[PDB]
């Protein structure tokens, strides 16, 4: 009940209720049936203040879900620019791979999130990392027709961090 | 919020299956069945169906990455709309007897929604389109019933207002949606749709006409007006374009200018030259609308709206030759406009509800929102 | 009886194509060696 | 073409080996008004 | 040999000319014939163009197979109805010839991408012989009602193609293929065939219907069955996919299963609500087949179906035959129970046996069959442009 | 210059309206399905058949639409004036079908000069060629009284040789060795297959629309049906025969499969038996494939006549074959009318097409219509806004 209420508050962005639950003794690393903790839900919903507050209270940043997605993976797939920025600012691994081999850059490129793609490239995301299918962010952006993402990926090349 | 689309695995199938089961139950409780020209009568409805599915499905597939959704969602919309229009035209005109004429009229009512949806396609999911289909068919039936009750006309004959009703309904619904492009193979597929619409539009202008000479003259007038409108639209596209080039998108919408302009008066025009004059004037007005309407969301639906208004006005002009009837006809037009605007507003506020899981405004005009694609990360 | 026509007709087609292929096919075996 | 091989039907098989490779040319060389 | 295909095409055409000169002699049904013509040549042909590198072969071999098929089906169907004698040609002969072409194209759906045009000519000839014999059996010995041909056309073609594809099984293609994948514009093109089939199916089920109440019932029942089938196919495609996404295979094929499963009961007095029930069941069955039965057929039963013609034609065709039996049960038709059931069983069994024999013939390495790596590729038989 | 196209079009349309008001007044429903099929042929089959060019699909289908839309009006006017000897006439379904036939002739001629002309040039070519076609077909049908119900000569041969003459006059020295834009693409060829299939399916309506109701219309429909069926088989066989490694060519499958429908036109209503129509279709396919393989390169390089869609191999040679098939049919008894009149109709069609095409091309050779340069041939961007994404 307490963990479920805390996770619901994290999803809804109710930072006061989540802070109350953490005060009462709810473990911050608790996750739902899909392996998503409060950081994952806040990253999904774009709750930047909740993300920062949970990072302050020593949540495990590189905790993966049952699909292997980190909080940065979820924030890149959801296109939360500010959440991606804050997660990288707190030391999220931009080159993390999920179970199927997806990187945050791949999820940002497949979803036509140009701002996330640009920020990840500026933070040293390696676009040569392929999934288990052999697909790159450039390949998935070409397949999906994301022309701006394709152009930015080609123009960036290997400029690095 | 989250730009990744919310799962519709429980909303869309439950919604569609509930709709289909309700339609089955209503058909069982209220519908019933019961010669020489069976195939000839079937041909008009078949032409209407070919236009509604193919032409109105491919005509709005010019989008670089929304052709799948345009075509398939048009098919879904037609399939739902014909059944619901059968039931509602049975309810608001009397048990429901299903003839081929009733199916033809239901197809016309569905074409109204199919024309309206072109102003909102690319910005809605399937459930919002279901809501649009149901509410728009209901509003069109209510409009026809109100006209039949006030002006003492036939309910089925009031369906001549469907051009202007569909145009203003689509504009009003598109105005209420949240606010935010073309490729070559998608534009060619769209030319195919526009060509089928242009070729079979003389069937739109005479499904409700019983006398064979009236259908004769209506088809002749529509054919010649559409020819003149094609010539005027293709040639005048260069003038109404910043780079002085012909626009495939303008041609797709403007080829139907003559058919729209003479649709309400094709059976009253006595000579082909008058239909050709009306088609030429419709083409020139289409050029002017292309050159002016973007200055003052969909420009093609705006020019369709102005063309439908022009068609009603030329009906008003021609009916005097063939002043109380003038006032009555302007009143019928204004009532149709008011009901179209009000029902479009109601539909727009219904579509803005959070329960429909509408796509994010950054995800408009994208098939990836609704369709499965390989090599994609799915879920969280 | 009409079944025998489709059979006789099928037999004629099968006999022709088979014989033609058999001849050129054989001459290939005589020619390559 | 007139040498004896000593193999039964050797002349026949040598005749076939000599002429039948040119069968494709035997149809294309006929496309002329002289033919 | 590169000359096998032109040789067989020329020889078959000469045989058709001779047979027409030996057996053949010389307007209200012409629009329905033209609708069926559009179905046969555009709907099936472009429905199959979903493969990214097989569109040329799909549409062109569709045209070639159906063009040979209408002639050969005309000859075979006449010699049966004429009992070996000269017969005249009207609009109904043309409609039935296009029906035979439809059966062959449905079977071609099962072997798309893995067969040569020569194999296609051979299967056209043999399958038309088997189909015409089974159709004569159903229509004259059993005298069953199959006006939309859920049994004689759709189920027959599906199980004939399944038997052929089972005989032509390749071990290297069981785990999938790199070329066996759709493209975006390819699915856009396949929607053309889907839409034309959906639009003109009421003429397919009513072309040779008895004029009067039966033809009108066929038209109306087919139309409402398709209307319900579209909604149910969309709903179940969303249901079976992750996050409720729509699968283009489902929308392309399962949307037409209502026209297949209503064929037997098309002219019967099954009422529009009954036709809509049949269409909904057909759409659900087709989507479930595509999602679950096709992987089980490919991996476990070692039957690979390229276009999923089982889920569109066989299972909906079997459902249509069963619906005909049930309609006979509750007074919707005066045809016998046992004759409908015998028609279903004979159609399925004759299709399987003829497909076994035809596939055994097609397995001989004489027809230029493509290699495992060259399957679903136009370049084996076509000149392909450099750009898409 | 910048307004020549809209100004010429508006002047032509005002002329059409004035002529219609001066000369045009107002069985129909039994012939309407056939007219609908012919209309689908004209505006979809011909339009998408020429969309095989990778950078000319927009211009192909759009100029097809514009040319046919103008052509139906102008053909109605000219054919009605010729039939009524300058008197006012009432249009029926036959007038619509004949106007679409005139538009078909103009589109056949357009297939020869695809990619090398401007829309203004096509407006002028439509206007002149409809007059020439209507006069020749009036001569054939009324003075010669020949039987050409499928119009292998009045439509197909006439349009093919008219376009050949126009292309010969409009010859470009820089296009003799080919052009980088003169090649097909995958999806462009699929659209071309759309056009091919629609023409192929609805051709029986094309060949039987004018034919007298009864046995003649049924014979035309059956003969076109089986001739096209045989033509597909022979076109596929000879496409496999003539190309490298036996590979099939999309040009052959797209065009030579309609040769049987082209060549059966004169003998369509005649009693040649379905087997005779299958022989004509089988030869028509052979001749079309052989023409595409051999005669088109020789015409382009040696004779300086570049023909983009190969409309010679589809309409001219099969049209002359259908014309000659009609001569052998009257000789074999399958027809009324004289052999001399069929031969006169064939010769008049060819000669009038050549002379009128020479005159029309000389008119079109003037530098006033904005014809494209050598680089800009077969390119949509000369006249259309082309999307950046394919
Ligand atoms: C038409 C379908 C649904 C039912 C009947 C199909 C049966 C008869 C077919 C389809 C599956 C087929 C088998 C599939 C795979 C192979 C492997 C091959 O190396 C030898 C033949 C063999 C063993 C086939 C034998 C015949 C078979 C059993
Ligand atoms: C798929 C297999 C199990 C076949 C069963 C299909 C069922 C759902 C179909 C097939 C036959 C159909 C019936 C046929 C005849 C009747 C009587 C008629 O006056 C109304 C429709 C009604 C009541 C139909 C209802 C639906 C029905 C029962």
């Amino acid at each position: 009940d307490a963990a479920t209420s805390f996770l619901r508050a994290a999803r809804s962005g109710n930072l006061d209720k989540a802070l109350d639950h953490l005060r009462n003794g709810v473990d911050i690393n608790t996750c739902n049936q899909n392996g998503l903790n409060g950081l994952h839900l806040a990253s999904k919903e774009g709750h930047v203040k909740m993300v920062v507050e949970l990072l302050h209270k020593e949540i495990i940043l590189e905790t993966t879900t049952k699909k292997g997605n980190t909080a940065l993976h979820i924030a890149a797939l959801a296109g939360q620019d500010e959440v991606v920025r804050e997660l990288v600012n707190y030391g999220a691994n931009v080159n993390a791979q999920s179970q199927k081999g997806f990187t945050p850059l791949y999820m940002a490129a497949q979803e036509n999130h140009l701002e996330v793609v640009k920020f990840l490239l500026e933070n040293g995301a390696n676009q040569n990392v392929a999934t288990e299918d052999g697909f790159t962010p450039l390949a998935v952006a070409l397949q999906q027709g994301h022309e701006n993402v394709v152009a930015h990926l080609i123009n960036y090349g290997t400029k690095g961090k | 919020s989250s730009k990744y689309p919310r799962s519709v695995r429980r909303c869309l199938p439950l919604w569609a299956l509930t709709l289909e089961a309700a339609l089955i139950l209503l058909f069982y409780f209220f519908t019933h069945y019961d010669q020489k020209g069976l195939v000839a009568s079937y041909q008009v409805g078949q032409d209407l169906t070919v236009m509604a599915a193919l032409g109105l499905g491919f005509l709005t597939s010019n989008f670089r990455r929304h052709s799948w959704s345009s075509v398939a969602f048009n098919l879904f919309m037609l399939a739902l709309g014909v059944q619901w229009a059968i039931l509602l035209d049975g309810f608001l005109s009397q048990k429901v007897v299903i003839t081929l004429f009733s199916i033809r009229l239901a197809t016309m009512s569905a074409m109204s929604v199919l024309i309206s949806a072109g102003a909102v396609l690319g910005k809605v999911n399937l459930a919002q389109l279901v809501v649009m289909v149901l509410v728009e068919v209901t509003a069109l039936g209510t409009l026809r019933m109100v006209i039949s009750n006030i002006f003492n006309t036939d309910y089925h004959m009031n369906l001549r207002h469907f051009y202007v009703f569909a145009a203003y309904f689509g504009l009003t619904v598109a105005w209420c949606l949240p606010k935010p492009q073309r490729a070559t193979i998608p534009s060619l597929s769209a030319m195919l749709g526009a060509l089928f619409l242009w070729m079979f539009w003389p069937s739109v202008n005479s499904p409700l006409l019983r006398s064979p000479i009236q259908r004769k003259n209506a088809m002749f007038n529509t054919y010649y007006a559409l020819a003149v409108s094609v010539v005027t639209a293709i040639s005048g596209s260069s003038l109404a374009h910043p780079q002085r080039k012909i626009s495939m998108t303008y041609v797709h919408s403007a080829v139907l200018a003559g058919g729209v302009a003479v649709g309400t008066s094709c059976h009253l025009i006595p000579s082909p030259w008058l239909a050709m004059v009306l088609g030429l004037v419709a083409g020139l007005i289409s050029i002017g609308g292309a050159k002016c309407l973007p200055v003052c969301i969909s420009v093609m639906h705006s020019i369709f709206s102005l063309l439908g208004l022009l068609g009603e006005i030329t009906y008003i002009v021609l009916l005097v030759l063939h002043g109380f009837q003038v006032l009555l006809s302007i009143g019928e037009l204004s009532l149709a406009i008011v009901i179209a605007l009000t029902s479009g507003l109601l539909t727009g506020l219904l579509l803005n509800l959070k329960i429909w899981k509408a796509p994010h405004v950054a995800k408009y005009f994208d098939d990836q929102v609704f369709w499965k694609f390989p090599h994609l990360a799915v879920g969280f | 009886a009409p079944v025998v026509i489709i059979l006789i007709i099928l037999c004629v087609m099968a006999g022709i194509i088979g014989t033609i292929l058999l001849i050129s096919y054989s001459i290939r075996r005589l020619i390559k060696a | 073409p007139l040498q004896q091989t000593g193999q039964l039907f050797g002349g026949l098989v040598r005749d076939i080996r000599r002429r039948y490779p040119y069968y494709l040319s035997d149809i294309t060389d006929a496309f002329s008004p002289q033919v | 040999m590169r000359f096998t295909f032109p040789l067989m095409a020329i020889v078959l055409e000469i045989a058709m000319i001779v047979l027409f000169g030996l057996f053949v002699e010389y307007f209200e049904l012409y629009p329905l014939f033209q609708d069926v013509h559009v179905m046969i040549f555009v709907g099936f042909g472009f429905l199959m163009t979903f493969l990214k590198k097989y569109g040329f072969s799909s549409v062109g071999i569709n045209l070639l197979v159906a063009a040979l098929g209408l002639q050969w089906g005309t000859i075979v169907q006449g010699i049966l109805q004429s009992q070996g004698q000269k017969f005249n040609i009207g609009i109904k002969n043309m409609i039935n010839a296009d029906f035979s072409a439809a059966t062959v194209l449905i079977s071609f759906g099962a072997v798309l991408g893995k067969t040569s045009p020569t194999q296609m000519l051979i299967m056209t000839i043999l399958e038309i012989v088997f189909f015409a014999h089974n159709e004569y059996l159903v229509s004259e010995i059993f005298k069953a009602s199959d006006i939309g041909a859920s049994m004689t056309i759709h189920a027959f073609g599906a199980y004939f193609g399944l038997a052929v594809a089972g005989i032509l099984y390749r071990s290297g293609l069981r785990k999938g293929h790199e070329n066996e994948e759709s493209a975006y514009y390819s699915d856009l093109f396949a929607m053309i065939g889907t839409l034309f089939l959906w639009m003109f199916w009421p003429s397919f089920n009513s072309a040779i219907a008895e004029p009067g109440d039966k033809q009108c019932r066929a038209i109306v029942n087919t139309y409402f069955s398709l209307a319900a089938c579209v909604l149910t196919a969309f709903a179940f495609s969303s249901l079976v996919e992750h996050r409720g996404k729509l699968n283009m295979v489902h929308i392309q094929n399962a949307t037409l299963a209502g026209g297949v499963a209503v064929g037997t009961c098309a002219d019967m007095a099954i009422h529009p609500f009954g036709s809509m029930i049949i269409g909904s069941i057909a759409g659900m069955v087709s989507v479930l087949g595509y999602k679950f039965l096709t992987p089980l057929f490919t991996t476990k039963l070692r039957i690979h179906d390229t276009c999923g013609v089982h889920n569109l034609h066989g299972l909906p065709g079997v459902v249509g035959g069963l619906a005909g039996i049930v309609a006979v049960a509750m007074g919707a038709s005066n045809t016998s129970m046992a004759m409908q059931a015998a028609a279903l069983g004979s159609s399925i069994g004759t299709a399987v046996v003829g497909g076994l024999m035809t596939g055994l013939i097609l397995k001989l390495p004489l027809w230029g069959q493509p290699s495992d790596q060259n399957c679903y590729d136009d370049s084996v038989y076509w000149k392909v442009p450099k750009t898409r």
